[PDB]
C-alpha cells in the first residue's frame, strides 16, 4: 500500500533479476563458440 | 617495493627444466587478489562461495 | 577448425592439451574397458576407485642430449607411487588397467631430431650376461625412473643395446608395436591410449609388468646454432578403468 | 583470511621449459588474470577494509 | 485423545512389562499393561514444550558498558569504553546456553532486543539525551579505532540509532556458514599441533560495537547496554545429556577442578524415604 | 538451478580451455570442462548483489 | 528359529557371526547412504572405493578388570591406518563414512558385569585444567590406541573423569544418544549402524571427529571363585557407505 | 499480515505439531513388540 502520492516517496525496488553478463564479458564482434579455436 | 607495471608480469626463464614458475594461496580477499576487481568487490562481502577462473596468457 | 593437431584429455581431476599433435593411437584399435562376467574368474567382487585412481601422473622429466640412447619404462611399475593407485596397487592380490600415456618434447623450427614412443606387450628383456643368466627383479623394476639404456651394463640387469630392443630383435621392427614418432618439425607430444592386454583375466601388478612403454632418439637431436645442446622429455600417464581384487595385508617387494 | 574456511594453493611449474628461438634472449613474461565462474555467490555485506579516512573532504 | 484407555484383569502369556534393556530401545509400557485402568482423556497437547517454544523467549546474552565523557587527551577510546564492542557469542551468559546445549546442532533466525539505561555516578545537572549506536562489524571488515572514526559512517553495515532509555529491535536471518550452527564441535580449523580445540574456531561471528553519538556534556554519564536474543523458526538436531558441571569458558567443555558432588547425597539410607 | 552438472572423462578435438585473452572477451569457463564434476545445485539467487541493494542502506 | 540372538553381517570380504546377541541400534533409526546431490556442494566428482574400504576392521584388544573406568576412541580416527581406508582418508581433501560396530565380550555364566556401549555424536572432550585451557590435537587422535579413561591426566590431554561423560555432562545419562548394554547374563556383543551425522555435507576426516564410540563399565567385572580377574574388550568396526573426494598430495598432522 | 520483506522478520513458527520419539526410544534395527518377548 502507497500511503504517498509522488512516486519517490515508496520504498526501494525489488530484485532486477536481469542479470546479462555478456555486454561486460562478451562484446566481441563476431560470436566465438567455446571449444572451437579462438583465432581461426 | 612501490607499486610498479612489472608486478603485472610472472617471468619465465629459458632452458629451466623440473622448476617453480609462482605460487600464492587462494585467500581471495588478501594478498594478490585484494586489489583485482574480483577481490576489491568480494571485500564488500562477509561469504562467498563458487568455482574461480584462472588464466595466463603468453606473450 | 578442429585439427588433429589441438587435443584436450581430461581424465579425473587432471587435463592436458596439446596444440601440435599427430593424431593418437589405441593399441590393436581397442579402447580401455573392465572386465566382463563372461571372462571373469576370481570370485571376489572388484574395487573400482574410479577417478583417484584414473587421473594423470607426470614422471620425472629425461633429458634428450646428442648422446642419448633411449629410455624405457614398465607398466604398472612405473606408477607404483603414484598417489592411491600405488595404494591398491600393493594392498590388493590382484589388479587390472589400461592407460592413457602422453609423451612431451617441445624445440623451436630450427632443431631438428625424431623420437620413436612405442608400447610393447610382454617385453620380456635379456641378459647382458648371455646364455642362461636372469634378470634380477629389481632391475626389471626401476620405478618412475625407468632405465636409461646409456647407463652401464650392470650385474643381474638387463642388456641396455638399442639397435636390439634389449632383447635380440631389430630397432627397425619395433614398428610393428603401437606407436608413434615425434619429429620436432611435426609433432611436440605422442599419446597412446592402451587397453589391457594379458592371457589371464587379472593378474598380480607386482610379479609380471604387461609393457613397456619406450622413447628412442632415432634422428639424433640436432640444435639451433649456439642453442643449448639439449631438450627435456616429460611422460604423463593415466591408468584407466582401473580395478583393484582380493585386498588384504600389503605386498612386500624385493629392494 | 580464516584457517577453517581456507581454500588452498595454487603453484606452476615448467612441465618441460621454455625454448627461445635463435637471434632471441633474456625474460618472457606470462599476465595471469582472475574472474568468478557463474557458480559464485557472494553474501552478507558490509564494509571494505580497502578505503579510509581522516577528515570530511570538502570542495 | 485417550490418556488411559478402559483395561480389566489379565492373566496371560503375553507379557508386556518383562523385557531386555540391553537392546537400547525404551519400550512405550503404560499404565493398563500392568494395573485395571479406566478411561480418561488427555485434554492437553504439548504446545509448549515445542522446541519452537522452549528456545522462543528473549533472553539476557549480554550486558556491556560505555561512557560519554570528555575524550580530549584519551590514547585509548577502546580502553576507555568511549565506545565499546562484543565479540558476538551466544554462549557468554549461562542460562540460555544450559538450554541451547541440550542439543548438537541448531538453526534459527534471531530477533534481538537492545536496552540501554544511562546512569550518573557523580552528582549531576542536566542531561542532555544521548543517542546510542549499534553497528555491526563482520569479520574483515574495518574494526573502529576511534569513537568517532570513518567506521561509524557504517555505508555498508547495518547499523541501528536509538536513545538511551529506549529500546531497539530489529531481527538478523540465520548466518551460520554450513547448514545448522554447531552447538559442539570435537575438531580443530587445521591439523596444527598447538590449535585451539573447540567451537570458538567455528563460532566467529565477528562483533558488535557500541558508542554515543553525542559529544560530552560537563559530567559524565555511564550508559550500561544489555542485549536480549529471541530465536524464531527453530530448528534442532540430536538431543544429549543436559550440563552438570559449572561453565568456565565460552565454547569449552571444560569443568572447574574440585567442583562439588553434583548428585545430593542421601540424608539416610539407600533405604530412606 | 544446477550449479554444476555432472561430467566424465574427455578426449577431445574440442579444448574449450584454450582461448586468446587478446580479443578482449573472457570465455565462460566452468569447473566441468577441465575436471569430471557431479550435479550440484545453486539454492542461490544473488539477490543482495542487486545495485538496488548494494547502493540501498 | 531366526532369533534376536543370532546375527551375521557380512560386509566386504569379511564377516561376523554373534550367537548372543541382543538386536542392534541403528542410530536415530537411520541407515548409511551417500550424499544425495540436492544435498551436495563441492562439485567434484567423489571415489566410492566400495568392498576395499568397507570391511571389518578389529582394533587392538582391551583388558576389563575390576579396576577399568572405561575406553574411549574417537571415528575416523581410530580408523585412520587400516588398510586402504585410511590412505584414502590422508590422501583425499574431504571424506564422508558411516558404520557398523561390533563390540565383544564373552564370559560364562558365573560371570557378571554390564558395560554401556555408546556412540556420541560430536563428543567435544573438556581440559582437566578448567579455564580454556585447550585439548591439543594429539590428545584428541588416540588412534586405534583410544582414550584409557583410567589412565592419568596429561598436559595438552583431556579430563578424564567418567560421572562426567568427559564433558560436564553425567554418565547417567548417555542414555540418550544411541547405545546398547553388554550385560554378560545376556548378551556377549553389542551392534551399532552410524549414519553420516554433521552440519555439512562433507568435511575433512582429519581435523574433525564426527562420534567417539564409548566402552563404560557399569556394573563391575565379579568373576567366579578362583577365576581370573579380567575379560579382554574387543572392538571391530566397519566403515559403510565411504565416500572420498579432491584428491590431491596427502596430509601431513601432527606428531 | 507480514509488514516486511524478508521472512526472517515474521514471528515465530507454530507448533510442530510432528512427534515421533521412535527415532530416540526405539533406534532397534529389527522390531520389537511389546508382549512378545524381548529375546528370542
Ligand atoms: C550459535 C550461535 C548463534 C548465534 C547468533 C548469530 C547472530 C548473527 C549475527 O548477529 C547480529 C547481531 C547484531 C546485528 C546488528 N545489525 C545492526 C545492529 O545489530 C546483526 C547481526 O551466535 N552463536
Amino acid at each position: 500500500i502507497n500511503y504517498y502520492k509522488d512516486a519517490a516517496s515508496t520504498s526501494s525496488a525489488g530484485q532486477s533479476l536481469s542479470m546479462d553478463p555478456s555486454k561486460f564479458t562478451e562484446p566481441v564482434k563476431d560470436l566465438m563458440l567455446k571449444g572451437a579455436p579462438a583465432l581461426n | 617495493t612501490k607499486d610498479e607495471v612489472n608486478s603485472y608480469l610472472i617471468p619465465l626463464n629459458a632452458n629451466r627444466q623440473n622448476e617453480q614458475v609462482f605460487g600464492t594461496n587462494l585467500f581471495i580477499g588478501d594478498g594478490v587478489f585484494k586489489t583485482t576487481l574480483l577481490g576489491e568487490i568480494v571485500q564488500y562481502y562477509t561469504h562467498w562461495s563458487g568455482s574461480l577462473r584462472f588464466s595466463l596468457m603468453y606473450t | 577448425g578442429y585439427s588433429d593437431r589441438v587435443q584436450q584429455i581430461t581424465l579425473g581431476n587432471s587435463t592436458i592439451t596439446t596444440q601440435e599433435a599427430a593424431n593418437a593411437v589405441v593399441c590393436y584399435a581397442e579402447w580401455p574397458e573392465y572386465l566382463p562376467d563372461v571372462d571373469a574368474s576370481d570370485v571376489n567382487k572388484t574395487s573400482k576407485p574410479d577417478t583417484s585412481v584414473c587421473r594423470f601422473y607426470t614422471l620425472d622429466s629425461k633429458t634428450w642430449t646428442t648422446g642419448s640412447k633411449g629410455w624405457c619404462w614398465k607398466l604398472p611399475d612405473a606408477l607404483k607411487d603414484m598417489g592411491v593407485f600405488g595404494q591398491n596397487m600393493f594392498f590388493h592380490s590382484l589388479g587390472r588397467s589400461g592407460y592413457t600415456v602422453h609423451v612431451q618434447c617441445n624445440a623451436t623450427k630450427f632443431h631438428s631430431g625424431c623420437l620413436l614412443v612405442v608400447v610393447i606387450p610382454e617385453h620380456q628383456l635379456a641378459s647382458h650376461e648371455g646364455g642362461n643368466v636372469s634378470v634380477k627383479y629389481t632391475f626389471t623394476h626401476p620405478g618412475e625412473r625407468g632405465i636409461d639404456l646409456s647407463s652401464a651394463n650392470e650385474v643381474g640387469g638387463p642388456v641396455k643395446d638399442v639397435l636390439y630392443n634389449m632383447n635380440g630383435t631389430l630397432l627397425g621392427n619395433l614398428l610393428i608395436f603401437p606407436h608413434q614418432f615425434i619429429n620436432l618439425r611435426t609433432n611436440n607430444t605422442a599419446t597412446i591410449v592402451i587397453p589391457y592386454i594379458n592371457s589371464v583375466p587379472i593378474d598380480s601388478m607386482t610379479r609380471h609388468n604387461n609393457v613397456s612403454l619406450m622413447v628412442i632418439p632415432i634422428a639424433p637431436l640436432t640444435v639451433p646454432t649456439g642453442a643449448t645442446p639439449s631438450l627435456p622429455i616429460t611422460v604423463t600417464i593415466a591408468p584407466m578403468c582401473t580395478e583393484f581384487s582380493g585386498i588384504r595385508s600389503k605386498s612386500i617387494v624385493p629392494q | 583470511p580464516d584457517t577453517y574456511t581456507s581454500a588452498g594453493f595454487l603453484s606452476c611449474w615448467y612441465q618441460t621449459s621454455l625454448i627461445l628461438p635463435p637471434e632471441t634472449t633474456g625474460q618472457v613474461y606470462l599476465l595471469s588474470f582472475i574472474s568468478a565462474c557463474p557458480d559464485f555467490k557472494l553474501r552478507l555485506m558490509k564494509d571494505t577494509q580497502t578505503i579510509s579516512q581522516t577528515v570530511a573532504l570538502t570542495e | 485423545t485417550v490418556a488411559s484407555i478402559s483395561s480389566g484383569p489379565k492373566h496371560t502369556q503375553k507379557v508386556p512389562i518383562l523385557t531386555a534393556n540391553e537392546t537400547g530401545a525404551t519400550m512405550p509400557v503404560l499404565p493398563s499393561d500392568s494395573i485395571e485402568t479406566r478411561t480418561t482423556y488427555m485434554h492437553f497437547n504439548g504446545s509448549e514444550t515445542d522446541v519452537e517454544c522452549f528456545l522462543g523467549r528473549a533472553a539476557c546474552v549480554h550486558v556491556t558498558e560505555i561512557q560519554n565523557k570528555d575524550a580530549t587527551g584519551i590514547d585509548n577510546h577502546r580502553e576507555a569504553k568511549l565506545f565499546n564492542d562484543w565479540k558476538i557469542n551466544l554462549s557468554s551468559l549461562v542460562q540460555l546456553r544450559k538450554k541451547l546445549e541440550l542439543f548438537t546442532y541448531v538453526r534459527f533466525d534471531s530477533e534481538y532486543t537492545i536496552l540501554a539505561t544511562a546512569s550518573q555516578p557523580d552528582s549531576a545537572n542536566y542531561s542532555s539525551n544521548l543517542v546510542v549506536q549499534a553497528m555491526y562489524v563482520p569479520p574483515g571488515a574495518p574494526n573502529p579505532k576511534e569513537w568517532d572514526d570513518y567506521t561509524w559512517q557504517s555505508a555498508s553495515n547495518p547499523s541501528v540509532f536509538f536513545k538511551v532509555g529506549d529500546t531497539s529491535r530489529f531481527s538478523v536471518p540465520y548466518v551460520g556458514l554450513a547448514s545448522a550452527y554447531n552447538c559442539f564441535y570435537d575438531g580443530y580449523s587445521h591439523d596444527d599441533a598447538e590449535t585451539q580445540y573447540g567451537i570458538t574456531v567455528l563460532s566467529h561471528m565477528g562483533s558488535m560495537a557500541f558508542r554515543i553519538v553525542n559529544e560530552h556534556d560537563e559530567h559524565k554519564t555511564l550508559v550500561k547496554i544489555r542485549v536480549y536474543h529471541r530465536a524464531k523458526h527453530v530448528e534442532a538436531w540430536i538431543p544429549r545429556a543436559p550440563r552438570a558441571l559449572p561453565y568456565t569458558s565460552i565454547g569449552r567443555t571444560n569443568y572447574p577442578k574440585n567442583t562439588e558432588p553434583v548428585i545430593k547425597k542421601r540424608k539416610g539410607d539407600i533405604k530412606s524415604y
